[PDB]
DNA sequence: GGGTTGGGGTTGGG
RNA sequence: CCCGCUUAAUUCAUUCAGAUCUGUAAUAGAACUGUCAUUCAACCCCAAAAAUCUAGUGCUGAUAUAACCUUCACCAAUUAGGUUCAAAUAAGUGGUAAUGCGGGACAAAAGACUAUCGACAUUUGAUACACUAUUUAUCAAUGGAUGUCUUAUUUU
């Protein structure tokens, strides 16, 4: 009943994975984990990726200790710029040496499309990764017995 | 040249705003885009909503939009994912038509409430719309564009981009305001005349007590130092100590002293106040009227208040002469009328600051920069100046007199000594218990009535003979938690009202209500009546004595409860209206919006919940309009719900626990609905058309049974009745006599008009007093029975028009106040009877010419207060007309392009857009040399105008006569080229145009027209 | 919102529609054949079926739906309400704009229908014509309910805690008294 | 030590709490949306005053003092709260807006916060004011949140108001998550 | 487009796995001061000292103060450095919660979805 | 009476004649300063054999006007007090301030020595600037206060900025100045002599 | 600790 | 017309409410006190018009059968007599104001002025200070300005 959920890159890959295998569900784009989510957070490290002739659209990276996932960032039409929060990433790479860091973004995923990317914040305390981490089991523990 | 046409396009309407860069429909938008080919095939709907749909933006977008081959176009979203996304993109923006209703939470979006123009965005139409865009342009396409989707014949409505409604949007000082209309409606009287005891002249009895009491003005801003406030404070002193040596008793009998035979109607009021039968008719009449004609003039008034203000202010307060101008100016303050009010500049303009001789500077900018100084003590001066008029003079006028207007004396000043006026209340209140109010106890009323609604006030308007009484509603109780007056709580309902009112029309019974309907039905009657061959005419007029309090209750809520007319439930809808004016297009400075073009007005609507024709749910809206210009509507989010149940429970009690106050003593209505309700206009007609269905059977089918025209109508409580035979309007009066004598209601006076004679005796019409004229007279407006023209009527004298008019006039927007003024004087009346379907050629230029002395006559006191203003001094005004004759240059400016304005309007409503610019230009000329005429006329013998405007003036008129002597020959010419073929109503113009020989002169048709 | 669907004052038109039902299902079987009143008492079989009148229109959003069991969901302010539909047709004829799952509706008609079962007589509401007009997604917490998919008993509970439930319910087993008294 | 509570259960004790009751709870979460639709300020005067008399050319007059005072600007902000679990809408008063404005924009002191909005609207400088509330969007606090189950104009109703804001650190967070999900594992 | 597993371990773990690709995360020891980055675990009240060789101590950011590792540990103490991130913490890092998040994912009722089968 | 009457009238009539009221012209001006020639009885008030030939001024008034109503060279109208023909019938110390910035304006310095509240004259050059009062003593009672006592020193503000001022000026330059002050004056009597003798 | 939308302007019919 | 000064005295009346006194058939007489008001006052229905008015004209060639001008209070409607793109002398009503006292020769085309003034006086500009219908300062340019006397007798 609640459409934000916190999970990982693997569990990702698993409902993907297991919508595809059996396609018998209803005909509407939301998944179907314990329920009907949209959104999802996930704290994991980011990276570019140097796709050819795609302006509209940009390729990310997240990879996590559980695994990797795809993401695409859109960018506005009327003008041919960056998103604020990606240009500080941007800048932030820039200033820093090229070193990748975690970030907690948000995702909208839908069946049948690629995973768009809202908003990220780039995390310097490693005590993000165990908050995230045990967020994910409580919230994975509420839903299972929310459905019985 | 420009003209106002009948027939416009929005899409054309819209390339005149220059704000607009790209404006096209949605079909050759896609095909400019390439987003759709020729080639293609779509379905006939489609195309349709595809060419009817108007798009429009700031800047160009084609390039943006165009087609790209990197990726195709298919949709796999739901429409209202796309929509989402967009109102997501959109932002912190809070102004635009897809977001009303519903709120942005991070990356969801709330629906929250009911929008009717959401119908239009999840249909099906605009699902094919996505499916050719594309989800990446659909999203920008919502936002970049103005979409408006045609939903009627000329109704247009917008459901995407910016709101229209956007686009209809250092200090300086502002001096107070005289507080004029506190003088008005005082019923207090105490028992020695002065002032209120809660005035601070009654409450000192040191400086201490007059500083507390007088804070407001101590410790003001504009003081520069502490010694102006002790010195202002020492002034005060010396007015409250000089205050209570005035032996108010000698003033009031030396200047505005009482009758000498006012013991006799004291004594004559006791008597009948205290006799028990009721008081005769003629005896009671002849009291009202000698009490009536104690009123107290003008000048006597002055004079008291000049007496006053004298011994009470020090001379030096405002200065040797600025103490003259003051006085000069108070009367000018008496004699103003209702509505009018005076300002602080009328007396700071006048007065010389350096004439105040206390007033200490404390840097020496008396010299250095005078214009400083001056600023800053003006702003002293004023304070001063309101200080005396709003604590000395208003309450003396509102405590020694009674101040209000007669009944048809329009807005006529009066004023009446407080003993006579608590006679008169006396009197009003022993006629007001006999018949429909009686004196009441709270324990009565219960308690749920009493905590949940307020209740009234009674005000006495003088009339000859009687009196006039009023209630007011504007009063909410603080206590029991009510924050609306009763009106405010009955608002819905007259909504409900409102909806019944239209069916009121035509189906159960003769109702009219506006100006547009009554046209309507003479227009039909007079077609009738030419095909009929113009035989005789016969009409009769009555009217209702008291429709309101002749009202039983219990038989208007049987009406109600049994009445189909009114549903269980309604829903209430709010939205924004964008309406043409009457202003032409302007041909293609670089600043045109639009409220150049648009009139914004805010409505509302009752709506029921069935499969009803006009089919509200889908558009939320209905408007009746005159013409085929296009117009717009915005849907609000406010929806409200209204049932019969509440209506049934507010008629109730209005009807049964109404209650109101007159001095601290409730009273109860015992019959009869009150009038002062938003309500109570529609339900009078109703529970007429009842009764007047009931006993008007015969008229139903006479129209076929023996082939009679008649038309019967009723507006409030007036009837008119015009018809072929005269026995029908015998059976007319005999019917309505018979309803009025079963259901307990009477006509005014006993008096009827007609235009024949009959005996009385046969018909048991004795009582009536029948009155012959040749000449019908309705509502105002004056009917023929031989060609059957209306036209109104008009006053004769300056005094009697005077009465009606207030003038308010302001430095900052002289231009448009002016003009704007002239604009409703000529369009007031005028506009709903120029109908070419009821009065001939001849007929419309002699309702112009006898509208147009009218009108004149009512604008000359705007141009006196005009010239009481020099604009030499104002850079405003002297940059764009000189300083030599600054006045001169404007007055004649705005009088020509208003009257210009005007002659437009009048061809606008002549003729139709199928006739020949030069008969529209030669009519024009000759509107505009009529008025022109007029006005040099009327303004030739003036001694203000006598020299530089009326050359101005002369030389306007005889240009207009040459262009129309130009135009008239031209036309023979123009026509006798054959290329244009004449139809039936430009034959009667060239024949109106050549009977009268306009090639030559005016003085054929100059006998015509001035006919009175 | 909120107190545009209290001002409907829905009850009123049950009232009105369940005592229409009784007095017309009381005037039409007044023949009191013993033979044919033993006839039409069998299991599971509908006995009588009354159309509201078109006063009797209303509002409401709809909260869930069950398309296994045709069991609908209504809520407006204070109370939530859990009746039937027809069939899908229902469902199809409403032009949706997005799902039926928090949309604002227009009940053009429903009826009452009475069923026999487990000797007792159970009365439902089945809706028959329904209009969406807008998306309204907004949680309304309704505190009371009543039930017209569980007889008596769906419709009893929580009659403790409001004034208006209580008289309808105290209607309602009128109405079955009334009913088992004529046929039975 | 203190109590934290999520939304969720924030939401079901509102409910189900009778007229006139009040309670307050501590939640981890971050801001999001800040309102600007309706009006963002009010004023009142220095000695609490109930009424300010309305005039002409920015004149006032305080009831509570009656003195000529300066008109003092307090800042009003809607915003909405959300954790993981639910979103409910907020009321933001003068103190902790200012506090807000602060940590988004040193250069803004803390009572003139409110002074310099007034300045931004006024003047016709809206887009530095919507770039400023959006750079507050997604920011993670501490909040104390209180509901008031009271009735206006005859209609009942439960508004969430804001006392307290805090910066936020992962550690006791973590330790509160730790906790909660050992005592769900050991039932 | 490529699954590559990085499970986390404890330090008394690692003797117990002997080489698998799994990531650990430790504080950057700076007493010892090793050609070698050396990484510490624990509140360094007890002392577990590892080495990765693939790594340089003074090529990573003077700021940096934290840092996690993914690779295959090439023996007892020693692990090969793959990829290294760089956590520049104002804060100190918890380590018991750390610790009991990794036993609640090793535990068997939680495993599924943090792992395959 | 009525002769006395028609005496008056002849006397008036005498008086305001074309022929004496140009060599007198002691009530021409009179006539010219009235509104619209239309004179009062006040200016006949004052006549001696006038007054003499009466033998309230209300009644005397109405009197004249029937005494001159018959008449033709004179007008009454209205019983007013007025009268009017029918015809037009016209026919030591002083100082200087110093360091003055350059480029400033006159107007600036002229504003700021002229807060002190007393006429004089200035005039700027290069830095310099003379400044002559008109009557000895305000020289002493402004150098009270032009002179800041509380830093003791010859200060005056201008534009922002901080000038000095010598309280006595050498006595051969206030004699050069009022050679000067002659100059000038000769220079405006040439320049008078020359306008008069362009023609 | 907040809270329909208060006006502005004033002619002509009833 | 402008300017200076002055312009008068005892109650014409006393609602509503409270509280005293005296008389006696419900009538009345005497005296006293508090006092706008739910802190507001402000009738309603229908209909007409609506620029951010430095923005707008075929800026006007016309019909001596016409257009203007003249009247001792002002103002506005009612009659005669003249003149020709602008000019001077008239005859009956309605309505509104009307204290006393003192003053009202520069009319002017000029002359002698070497009395007066970079501190005189305009004229157009600029620069400051002000602007809701400000009564100014400085600068630049420039030429006239102020005052007295002469073409003059209170039957004025
Ligand atoms: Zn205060």
């Amino acid at each position: 009943p609640q459409i934000t959920v916190p999970l990982n890159c693997f569990m990702i890959n698993q409902i993907v994975k297991a919508a595809k295998e059996n396609p018998q569900a209803h005909s509407g784009n939301h998944y179907e984990w314990y329920g009907a989510f949209e959104n999802a957070i996930i704290t994991a490290k980011f990276e570019f990726l140097q796709s050819i002739n795609d302006s509209p659209k940009i390729m990310g990276k997240l990879s996590d200790s559980t695994g990797c996932i795809e993401v695409v960032i859109q960018k506005s039409k009327m003008s041919d710029e960056l998103p604020e929060f990606v240009q500080a990433y941007e800048i932030e790479l820039q200033n820093n040496g090229n070193r990748h860091k975690y970030v907690r973004a948000m995702l909208k995923m839908r069946k049948n499309a690629q995973i768009q990317l809202l908003y990220f914040s780039i995390v310097n305390d490693a005590n993000e990764i165990s908050r995230h981490g045990l967020d994910l089991c409580l919230r994975y523990l509420q839903r299972k017995h929310g459905i019985e | 040249k420009q003209m106002l046409t009948r027939k416009e396009d929005l899409l054309t309407v819209l390339k005149q705003i220059s704000a607009l860069k790209y404006v096209s429909n949605l079909y050759e938008f896609l095909l400019a885009t390439e987003k759709i080919v020729q080639t293609s095939e779509l379905d006939t709907q489609f195309q349709e909503f595809l060419t009817t749909t108007i798009i429009a933006s700031e800047q160009n977008l084609v390039e943006n939009y165009k087609q790209k081959y990197n990726q195709p176009n298919f949709s796999q979203l739901t429409i209202k994912q796309v929509i989402d996304d967009s109102i997501i993109l959109l932002g912190n923006k809070q102004n635009y038509v897809q977001q009303i209703g519903t709120t942005t939470i991070g990356f969801y979006v709330e629906y929250e409430n009911i929008n009717l123009s959401r119908q239009t965005l999840y249909s099906s139409n605009f699902r094919n719309l996505l499916n050719i865009f594309g989800e990446e342009d659909f999203k920008y396409f919502l936002i970049d564009f103005l979409v408006f989707t045609k939903v009627e014949q000329n109704g247009y409505l917008q459901v995407a981009g910016v709101c229209l409604n956007q686009y209809f949007s250092e200090n300086q000082y502002i001096y107070p305001e005289i507080q004029r209309s506190q003088i008005f409606y005082c019923n207090h009287m105490g028992r020695e005349p002065g002032v209120f005891k809660s005035s601070f002249f009654n409450y000192s009895e040191p400086q201490t007590i007059i500083k507390k009491t007088l804070l407001k003005e101590y410790q003001s801003k504009n003081f520069s130092c502490q010694e102006e406030r002790d010195l202002f404070l020492e002034f005060t002193e010396k007015i409250v100590q000089n205050f209570h040596n005035i032996n108010f008793n000698y003033l009031l009998k030396k200047f505005c002293k009482l009758p000498e035979n006012y013991q006799s109607l004291k004594s004559q009021v006791k008597q009948i106040v205290q006799s028990e039968n009721k008081a005769n008719q003629q005896s009671c009449e002849n009291l009202f009227n000698s009490l009536y004609d104690t009123e107290i003039s003008y000048k006597q008034i002055t004079n008291f208040l000049r007496q006053i203000i004298q011994n009470c202010v020090p001379n030096q307060l405002l200065g040797k002469k600025n103490f003259k101008v003051f006085l000069e100016k108070l009367y000018e303050f008496v004699q103003m009328k209702r509505f009018e009010n005076q300002k602080v500049l009328d007396y700071i303009c006048f007065m010389d600051v350096f004439d105040v001789e206390w007033f200490v500077d404390l840097k020496n900018q008396k010299f250095t920069q005078k214009r400083k100084y001056i600023s800053d003590k003006r702003k002293i001066l004023g304070d001063l100046i309101v200080f005396i008029i709003n604590k000395i003079v208003i309450p003396v006028l509102r405590y020694n007199f009674y101040i209000t207007e007669k009944h048809k004396e329009g807005s006529q000043i009066f004023y009446y000594r407080k003993p006579i006026w608590k006679l008169v209340s006396k009197l009003t209140i022993v006629k007001l218990e006999e018949e429909n109010l009686e004196k009441v106890e709270e324990k009565l009323i219960p308690e749920d009535s009493f905590q949940k609604y307020p209740q009234g006030k009674l005000r006495i308007i003088p009339k000859k003979g009687s009196f006039r009484p009023i209630m007011t509603f504007l009063r909410k109780d603080k206590q029991k938690n009510i924050k609306l007056n009763l009106n405010q709580i009955l608002m819905d309902s007259q909504l409900v009202f409102r909806n019944l009112k239209d069916m009121l029309g035509q189906k159960i019974g003769y109702s009219v209500f506006d100006n547009k309907q009554i046209s309507e039905k003479f227009a039909q009657f007079i077609e009738k009546w030419k095909n009929k061959g113009r035989p005789q005419l016969y009409y009769v007029t009555l009217d209702i004595k008291k429709c309101y309090d002749s009202i039983d209750q219990m038989k208007l809520l049987n009406f109600f409860n049994q009445s189909d007319l009114i549903q269980d439930t309604y829903f209430i809808n709010k939205y924004l209206l964008f309406q043409r004016n009457k202003r032409p297009l302007l041909q293609i400075m670089d600043n045109i919006n639009f409220p150049y073009y648009f009139n914004l007005k805010e409505r509302q609507i009752a709506y029921s919940l069935y499969d009803d024709d006009d089919q509200i749910l889908q558009k939320g809206f209905k408007e009746i309009q005159s013409d085929d210009r296009p117009f717009i509507v915005i849907n609000q989010d406010k929806p409200r719900c209204i049932t019969k149940d509440i209506i049934h429970n507010h008629l109730k009690h209005i009807s049964q626990y109404n209650v109101i106050s007159f001095n601290k003593v409730k009273f109860r209505q015992k019959r009869g609905i009150p009038q002062g309700l938003n309500i109570s206009g529609v339900l009078c007609s109703f529970y007429f058309g009842k009764l007047e269905e009931e006993y008007t059977q015969f008229l139903k089918n006479a129209e076929q049974v023996n082939g009679s025209i008649n038309l019967l109508m009723r507006l409030t409580d007036d009837y008119l009745f015009i018809s072929d035979s005269q026995q029908n309007a015998l059976n007319l009066i005999v019917q309505l006599q018979n309803c009025a004598n079963n259901n307990g209601f009477m006509f005014n006076d006993q008096k009827i008009t007609t235009n024949f004679q009959f005996p009385q005796e046969d018909y048991n019409l004795e009582h009536f007093k029948i009155s012959v004229q040749n000449e019908c007279q309705w509502i105002g407006k004056s009917i023929d029975m031989n060609t059957l023209e209306i036209k109104s009527i008009q006053k004769q004298t300056q005094q009697e028009i005077n009465q009606t008019i207030n003038v308010a006039i302001s430095i900052k927007n002289l231009k448009s106040q002016l003009k704007n003024k002239l604009r409703s004087l000529f369009l007031n009346q005028l506009i709903d009877y120029f109908n070419p379907n009821i009065n001939s050629f001849e007929g419309l230029c002699r309702q112009l010419y006898h509208h147009s002395k009218a009108t004149v006559m009512k604008f000359y006191p705007f141009m006196t207060k005009l010239f009481q203003i020099d604009l030499k001094k104002s850079k405003q005004y002297s940059v764009q007309y000189g300083k030599e004759n600054t006045n001169e240059n404007f007055l004649k400016d705005i009088l020509y392009y208003t009257v210009e304005d005007v002659c437009k309007i009048l061809c606008y409503l002549q003729f139709e857009d199928e006739i020949n610019s030069n008969i529209k230009e030669i009519f024009k000329n000759l509107y505009s040399w009529i008025m022109w005429d007029i006005i040099v006329s009327y303004l030739k013998k003036k001694k203000q105008f006598k020299g530089y405007l009326n050359k101005l003036l002369q030389k306007i008129r005889k240009s207009r006569f040459f262009y129309l002597k130009e135009g008239c020959k031209s036309l023979q010419l123009i026509l006798s080229q054959q290329k244009y073929q004449l139809n039936k109503k430009e034959l009667e113009a060239i024949e109106f145009i050549d009977l009268n020989n306009l090639i030559q002169d005016i003085k054929t048709l100059i006998p015509k027209i001035s006919a009175k | 919102m909120k107190l545009l669907l209290q001002n409907q004052n829905i009850f009123q038109k049950l009232k009105n529609t369940l005592n229409g039902c009784i007095k017309k299902f009381y005037d039409t079987y007044q023949d009191l054949e013993q033979m044919q009143k033993f006839e039409m008492i069998v299991e599971d079989k509908l006995l009588f079926r009354y159309s509201c009148s078109q006063s009797e229109m209303f509002s409401a959003q709809i909260q869930a739906h069950y398309l296994e069991k045709r069991v609908l969901q209504l809520t407006d302010g204070n109370v939530k309400y859990i009746v039937n539909f027809r069939d899908k047709g229902v469902l199809d004829k409403a032009n949706f704009f997005d799902t039926p799952n928090n949309s604002l509706v227009i009940i053009r008609q429903w009826s009452y229908e009475i069923y026999y079962t487990k000797n007792t007589f159970q009365i439902n509401l089945v809706i028959d014509e329904m209009r969406c007009i807008d998306i309204i997604t907004t949680i309304f917490y309704c505190k009371l309910e009543l039930d017209f998919t569980q007889g008596i008993k769906g419709i009893s509970k929580s009659s403790s805690f409001s004034n208006q439930i209580y008289e309808y319910s105290a209607q309602y087993y009128k109405a079955i008294q009334l009913l088992k008294k004529l046929l039975i | 030590q203190r109590i934290y509570s999520s939304i969720e259960e924030i939401i079901q004790q509102a409910q189900a709490s009778e007229i006139g009751q009040k309670k307050e709870f501590y939640v981890y979460g971050n801001l999001v949306s800040i309102q600007m639709k309706n009006k963002l300020y009010y004023y009142r005067c220095t000695c609490q005053g109930k009424s300010v008399l309305k005039y002409h050319g920015d004149s006032f007059f305080c009831e509570s003092c009656q003195q000529f005072i300066n008109p003092q600007v307090h800042l009003m902000l809607r915003a909405f709260v959300q954790d993981s679990t639910g979103t409910i809408p907020v009321m933001i008063f003068d103190q902790q807006s200012s506090q807000l404005i602060n940590q988004i924009d040193p250069s803004i002191h803390v009572q003139e916060a409110g002074q310099y909005v007034k300045n931004c609207i006024e003047n016709g400088q809206e887009e530095i004011i919507r770039q400023l509330f959006s750079k507050l969007d997604f920011a993670r606090f501490i909040f104390e949140i209180q509901f008031e189950n009271k009735e206006f104009n005859n209609e009942q109703e439960i508004a969430y108001k804001v006392l307290k804001i805090e910066k936020e650190n992962i550690k006791e967070e973590s330790k509160y998550l730790l906790k909660k999900l050992e005592h769900l594992i050991n039932n | 487009q490529e699954q590559v597993m990085y499970p986390r371990i404890l330090f008394e773990q690692m003797a117990q796995f002997r080489g698998k690709k799994v990531t650990v995360v430790g504080n950057v020891c700076n007493e010892d001061q090793n050609d070698s980055l050396v990484i510490e675990f624990g509140p360094t009240g007890l002392n577990q000292h590892v080495v990765i060789d693939n790594y340089r101590r003074v090529d990573l950011n003077n700021t940096t103060k934290f840092v996690e590792i993914r690779g295959v540990v090439l023996n007892q103490n020693i692990v090969s450095c793959e990829e290294l991130t760089e956590f520049e913490q104002k804060d100190p890092f918890d380590f018991d919660t750390y610790s009991k998040l990794i036993h609640l994912s090793q535990s068997d009722k939680l495993s599924s979805l943090f792992t395959d089968q | 009476e009525l002769d006395i009457k028609e005496s008056l009238k002849l006397q008036m009539e005498y008086y305001f004649c074309d022929t004496n009221l140009t060599h007198d012209s002691y009530l021409r001006g009179i006539i010219s300063k009235s509104p619209k020639n239309c004179v009062d009885i006040k200016v006949f008030l004052k006549f001696n054999k006038i007054q003499q030939i009466l033998k309230s001024k209300k009644d005397l008034i109405h009197l004249i006007r029937d005494s001159l109503k018959e008449s033709k060279i004179l007008k009454v109208k209205m019983d007013s007090l007025k009268v009017k023909r029918r015809f037009p019938f016209n026919l030591n110390c002083l100082i200087k301030i110093i360091n003055i910035p350059q480029g400033t304006l006159k107007a600036e310095v002229v504003l700021a020595v002229r807060h002190l509240g007393y006429e004089f004259y200035c005039d700027y050059i290069d830095g310099q600037a003379m400044i002559r009062f008109q009557n000895s003593d305000e020289q002493r009672l402004a150098i009270q206060k032009l002179l800041n006592h509380n830093n003791n020193k010859l200060q005056i503000e201008i534009r922002g900025q901080i000038c000095d001022v010598i309280s006595t000026i050498p006595e051969d330059e206030e004699k050069n100045y009022w050679n000067y002050i002659k100059f000038k004056k000769n220079e405006f009597r040439k320049f008078f002599f020359m306008k008069k003798q362009q023609k």
